């Protein structure tokens, strides 16, 4: 996580940073005429990446600090999986950051970052609750105050992303415009977060089950079975959706690098539908 | 005393213009703010230490021949010394008022430059400013003939400053002027090749960064000349070449020089004349423009004691067969070859074929169409275009004779003969001509190169009566700069500033914009808030993105309007829309609306 020589060049690094920027605000200012052109100066280039530096590292702070706050501490486990799987993802936002021009610069990385935010949180709530599964203790049941808790981790991440996805398709409903490669952007956030909202689905159903099946040896076929069956059930609702989505705006990059990985997973998909044939 | 006095005055050559001096072998600083005190004591240990002791004996035979005698002839050298500071003395503003009131009680109203200079004086309150003398004595100027003061009194008759409006007598004052200046000139230079005097028509504070800031101000920068430019054998070409340039058109620091350019000319002709054929890549562009510039020198005669014609046209033929093979440009020297062939020779048919090949031409400007326009009227037969169209591309296009042949024309036919499009036609030419009636803008930029601010004051202020509208930005310029944001205000009298504001309030209304904008934020820093609305609002019409915002910004808050945040957001969308790169400013200022919102919204 944070070694204590990392945690002092981390001091040097956001103490310089913030020395940079008011010293930037303050030599841009003291030679301008008016507020427009003291603007207009700092969005000349150097400026202009010293601030994106400053907004990156109080962005970061920001997340580390609410992540201290949500998840608590984490585990080496947990930050293994993190420090192997960002990379796929950040090449992959940097390919749609870099899929638009100097046109769509902003607000994209800000969308960027913020879906990043959400993956990580996603795939430490999944591995959080791998973790509650081993550490289970029957001592007590699953009371309504444990599985409130983590139902409440749960529905946050649910909450936050319907807001920001209903806002969006609202945005995208409204807005007909020239400007159709800011909707497809739009879209794209909402394929991402909905792609988000389906693995909330998926890891809510394995939690009921798991919760079913704690009901039933407590108060009383394999269960592997109705996990793969639902595990195939969303896989089902990802092609569907994706597809009556990305048709409809006819883009030929996105939809096959979403395709192919699709039907991969429709051919595993096969696979464990032959093996129900066995077993049923 | 005076004959000694002459013989020694004979002997200081009063002033030297850098400019010049400079083309034998930077920047200034403009003063802030202003104050009687600090100008006094500077006048006092002037005197006190920099004057040598010759200078100190010539000077007080100087006063006393001036004060016991009515010289009538030392008053007015006086006088001129210690108004323009030559001779090494320095500026003073009122004892040239009293030596000026002496002299023309002396000369009882004869001496006309006198009178123009006292009428300045009155109207600008420099020294309280009375318009009633200053129009009588401009009228008295008038009557011995005085051209600028005819000007200055049609410029002010046709603006409507300061009197009612009217077209009438503008048009009769500017006709003419325009009659006067062309019979000022000589059939040769008005024919064949106009004098080719450089113009310093720039306004102050374009070599800086300029008005109300840099990369917002909507109207373009106006310096159209200053050192020009863009590996052994190659760059050699483009280094002589640009030498040859930036010696013919002359720069604003460093003024022209032609001998030196003619030598060089003809030395590299002639030593790179005979293994030409080698040069191909490039080398061949630049060789046939320096033969071309050469060719233009030769024909003119500047730089020379006479033009060589002969020698002149066989250079120019030899230059066009080689222009012939790597098809470079051909204007000038077509252009030229048409001139010579017309007059000096009489084959003329060869000449309209050069005209017609060089009309489409870039480097052409006005010529072609004069000559041609001309031509026609001596010769209807020959078919060629109408020489009503002729004019009319020709002073559309802004060559000087082109604008008085066409108002001539437009004035004897209808042809849609509004009296205001001929009164600004020949106010046009007479502003335009700038070689007989504002000589003063080089002796303006002499003093101010030699830190010499406040007699560059005084000159700047004359012209801008006269309607120079870059000499009007120039005087408001240098009596008022916009102060840098979190700095005290300037520290300059009351008189200062409302002579500031109407100055820049006249070119506003000329035609400029940034005065407009100025002017406005001048009223705000003296708290007027009530005028400041209409000037913003004039300049906003014009689609002037800071004064866009500065209007919201003056609505949010109570002044004026009473803090209507509906109006304040819609103007905050208009600057964010009408241009790009000031989005984030427009969001950042709604955003702090907004918030001041939520906080009112607390209580």
């Amino acid at each position: 996580m944070v070694p204590e020589n990392r945690r002092k060049q981390l001091a040097i690094f956001v103490v310089v940073t913030y020395l940079l920027t008011f010293y930037c605000v303050y030599s841009a200012t003291k030679t301008s005429v008016s507020f427009l052109q003291v603007t207009l100066k700092l969005n000349e280039g150097f400026n202009l990446m010293v601030l994106s530096i400053f907004i990156l590292l109080n962005s970061t702070l920001l997340w580390q600090l609410l992540t201290k706050l949500l998840f608590g501490e984490l585990r080496l486990i947990e930050h293994e999986h993190i420090f192997e799987r960002l990379p796929f993802t950040i090449i992959n936002t940097l390919f749609m950051s870099s899929l638009f021009h100097e046109r769509y610069f902003f607000t994209v990385a800000f969308f960027g970052l913020l879906l990043l935010y959400l993956k990580v949180f996603h795939w430490i709530l999944k591995d959080r609750l791998e973790a509650l599964l081993q550490s289970i203790n029957d001592s007590t049941t699953m009371k309504t105050l444990i599985f409130s808790r983590f139902s409440f981790n749960l529905v946050l991440l649910a909450v936050v992303d319907y807001q920001i996805i209903t806002r969006c398709i609202s945005s995208i409903y409204t807005n007909q415009k020239s400007d159709i490669e800011s909707t497809s952007l739009y879209l794209i956030q909402v394929m991402e977060f909905t792609m988000l909202l389906i693995d909330l689905l998926n890891l809510f159903l394995q939690t009921c089950l798991n919760f079913w099946e704690f009901y039933r040896s407590q108060q009383s076929e394999g269960k592997f079975m109705y996990e793969k069956a639902i595990d195939v059930f969303t896989r089902f609702l990802k092609t569907a959706l994706h597809l009556s989505m990305l048709i409809p705006f006819r883009m030929p990059m996105m939809l096959l690098k979403d395709v192919v990985w699709d039907i991969l997973a429709l051919y595993q998909s096969g696979t464990s539908l032959w093996k129900i044939w066995r077993n049923n | 005393p005076w004959p000694e006095a002459r013989h020694l005055l004979n002997t200081i050559a009063k002033s030297r213009d850098p400019m010049k001096e400079a083309a034998m072998e930077v920047g200034f600083y403009v003063p802030m703010d202003y104050s009687p005190r600090n100008e006094e004591k500077n006048y006092q240990s002037i005197w006190q230490n920099e004057i040598t002791d010759s200078q100190r004996h010539i000077y007080e035979l100087l006063v006393q021949s001036s004060e016991q005698f009515n010289n009538s002839e030392a008053t007015y050298t006086l006088s001129q010394i210690h108004l323009w500071s030559q001779y090494n003395f320095p500026h003073n503003m009122t004892l040239a008022h009293k030596y000026l009131e002496k002299f023309n009680d002396l000369t009882h109203f004869t001496n006309h430059s006198a009178i123009f200079d006292l009428a300045v004086m009155y109207a600008t309150g420099g020294c309280p400013q009375d318009s009633a003398k200053a129009l009588l004595y401009y009228q008295r100027a008038a009557q011995l003939g005085n051209l600028k003061a005819k000007q200055v009194l049609a410029y002010k008759y046709y603006s409507g400053f300061n009197v009612p409006r009217n077209f009438h007598k503008s048009l009769v004052l500017y006709r003419d002027i325009a009659e006067q200046l062309r019979k000022s000139y000589s059939r040769d230079e008005w024919d064949i090749v106009f004098p080719y005097w450089e113009s310093y028509n720039v306004r102050i504070s374009d070599f800086e960064s300029g008005l109300l800031g840099k990369g917002l101000n909507s109207v373009p920068s106006s310096t159209v000349r200053k050192r020009t430019t863009r590996d052994a054998s190659e760059r050699r070409i483009i280094r002589i070449y640009y030498a040859a340039l930036n010696d013919y058109k002359g720069t604003y620091s460093q003024s022209r020089n032609c001998e030196r350019a003619k030598n060089l000319l003809e030395l590299t002709y002639k030593e790179f004349q005979p293994h030409v054929d080698n040069l191909d890549p490039l080398q061949v562009f630049y060789y046939v423009r320096c033969l071309q510039l050469l060719g233009h020198m030769y024909f003119t005669g500047e730089g020379s004691s006479k033009p060589n014609i002969h020698m002149a046209e066989e250079i120019l033929t030899t230059s066009l067969e080689i222009s012939r093979r790597a098809q470079g440009p051909i204007g000038r020297a077509c252009i030229d070859l048409g001139l010579i062939n017309q007059y000096i020779t009489n084959n003329i048919s060869q000449a309209i074929s050069y005209y017609m090949k060089a009309m489409k031409t870039q480097a052409n400007n006005g010529i072609v169409e004069f000559q041609l326009s001309k031509l026609a009227t001596s010769f209807p037969e020959e078919k060629i275009g109408d020489p009503f169209n002729l004019m009319e591309t020709a002073y559309l296009n802004g060559f000087i004779p082109a604008i008085y042949e066409f108002a001539v024309m437009i004035e004897s036919g209808n042809s849609k003969s509004s009296v205001e499009n001929t009164a600004y036609l020949f106010k046009t030419f007479v502003d335009k001509n700038e070689a007989i009636m504002a000589p003063k803008l080089r002796t303006a930029f002499a003093a101010l190169i030699n830190d010499r601010s406040e007699v560059a004051l005084w000159a700047y202020s004359q012209l801008a009566e006269q309607g120079y509208e870059t000499a009007q930005v120039s005087a408001a310029y240098l009596m008022y700069q916009l102060p840098y944001e979190f700095e005290d205000p300037p520290r300059t009298t009351d008189q200062r500033k409302t002579l500031a504001i109407s100055y820049y309030t006249r070119a506003f209304k000329q035609g400029n914009i940034d005065a407009g904008v100025v002017a406005g934020d001048i009223y705000f820093q003296m708290q007027n808030y009530s005028k400041a609305m209409a000037l913003y609002q004039g300049a906003a019409l014009k689609y002037s993105i800071q004064a866009i915002w500065n209007l919201g910004y003056m609505h949010e808050h109570g002044l004026g309007v009473n803090r209507d945040f509906h109006l304040a957001k819609r103007y905050y969308d208009q600057v964010s829309e009408h241009d790009h790169r000031f989005y984030l400013a427009s969001k950042l200022s709604v955003l702090k609306l907004h918030l001041k919102s939520w906080l009112t919204w607390i209580t």
